[PDB]
């Protein structure tokens, strides 16, 4: 299934 | 008038009234602004092709326009609108492309410490974007971190379609990402794109450019020192003139992928998933192969244990884009205009 991921972008 | 002018640095941005609060985001050789679409109630990216000054720019702008409309994929940047302030073919000067707005470049991701899941998922999406273009026989040719855009939810899209074209046989690919078949003037097939993915993947792990050549010829020295002199089977494939120089180079053993990419440089192997440094390194060793006939394909890369965990046929087996080559500047200007008015 479609993942729930995060990138800390400034 | 339906348009209005706003200065961005020094160049003038004459955009539709609907596009408000224009802020510079990126530079090119086309300037890009972030804006708000009052009609669509969403953020947009507006690129001004600074387009038909010469026959080279003309083909680049035509390719960009035609491929942007035909391609419809999750990992390809979508076209929202195309317009021009000018009202006639003779008046015609500037072309504006409106797309979905992403949060950043892959340069920012290269300055980040990722876990295996985010690296893998970003690479999987990149491969999906490339597989989509290749399914229509289109090769990107210029994959680099400034052509790859990302969102805070770790989603990714491919950007530049100026050099994107079918398989063929000068210096337009960015140096560091140039494959041996582009550096050495051989013919390039679809997997030329996988070399670029290997350079980007290596940059993500090392957080520095993989092959930092100081010029176009020194670029070859950087590759053979790390990977080893190619075997004679690859030399026979070179044009006699290029072959003499390549055979005349000092001989390099190269380094193993374990020495090029030690465990310490990869993310730690998580207890919560099955992704591993040894698989990422195996994938790198199959992409960073000098001889393109011994290097893996995009499909084999999507089948790879480091990537296949995310496989979804809706993205990975999406129907190919439906696509419906020498002209003068006058013929090109007319050709660009016809495509701008159509869409
Ligand atoms: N749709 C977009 N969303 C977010 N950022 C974008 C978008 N389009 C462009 N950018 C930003 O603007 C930069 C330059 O865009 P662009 O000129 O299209 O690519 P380029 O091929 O790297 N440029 P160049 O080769 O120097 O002419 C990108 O590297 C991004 O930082």
């Amino acid at each position: 299934p479609r993942p729930t991921l995060q990138l800390p972008l400034a | 008038n339906n348009f209005y002018s706003v200065e961005i640095g020094d160049s003038t941005f004459t955009v539709l009234k609907r596009y408000q609060n224009l802020k510079p985001i990126g530079s090119g050789a086309g300037i890009v602004c972030a804006a708000y679409d009052a009609i669509l109630e969403r953020n947009v990216a507006i690129k001004k092709l600074s387009p038909f000054q010469n026959q080279t720019h003309a083909k680049r702008a035509y390719r960009e326009l035609v491929l942007m409309k035909c391609v419809n994929h999750k990992n390809i940047i979508g076209l929202l609108n195309v317009f021009t302030p000018q009202k006639s073919l003779e008046e015609f000067q500037d072309v504006y492309i409106v797309m979905e707005l992403m949060d950043a470049n892959l340069c920012q991701v290269i300055q980040m410490e990722l876990d295996h899941e985010r690296m893998s998922y970003l690479l999987y999406q990149m491969l999906c974007g490339i597989k989509h273009l290749h399914s229509a026989g289109i090769i990107h040719r210029d994959l680099k971190p400034s052509n790859i855009v990302v969102k805070s939810d770790c989603t990714l899209k491919i950007l530049d379609f100026g050099l994107a074209r079918t398989a063929g046989t000068p210096y337009v690919v960015t140096r560091y990402y140039r494959a041996p078949e582009v550096i050495l003037g051989m013919g390039y097939k679809e997997n030329v794109d996988l070399w670029s993915v290997g350079c980007i993947m290596g940059e993500m792990v090392c957080h520095k450019i993989l092959f930092p050549g100081r010029d176009y010829i020194d670029q070859w020295n950087k590759v053979i020192e790390q990977l080893g002199t190619p075997c004679p089977e690859f030399m026979k494939k070179l044009q006699p003139t290029v072959r003499t120089y390549v055979e005349n180079r000092p001989k390099y053993a190269g380094y193993s992928f374990e020495k090029l990419f030690p465990d310490v440089l990869f993310p730690a192997d998580s207890e919560h998933n099955k992704l591993k440094a040894s698989q990422a390194r195996d994938l790198l060793s199959k992409m960073l192969v000098i001889d393109a006939s011994k290097r893996i394909s995009v499909d084999e890369a999507l089948q790879h244990p480091y990537i296949n965990v995310w496989y979804d046929p809706s993205e990975a087996e999406a129907p190919p884009p439906k696509i419906p080559r020498e002209h003068t500047i006058e013929e090109w200007k007319e050709l660009i205009y016809k495509e701008v008015m159509d869409l």
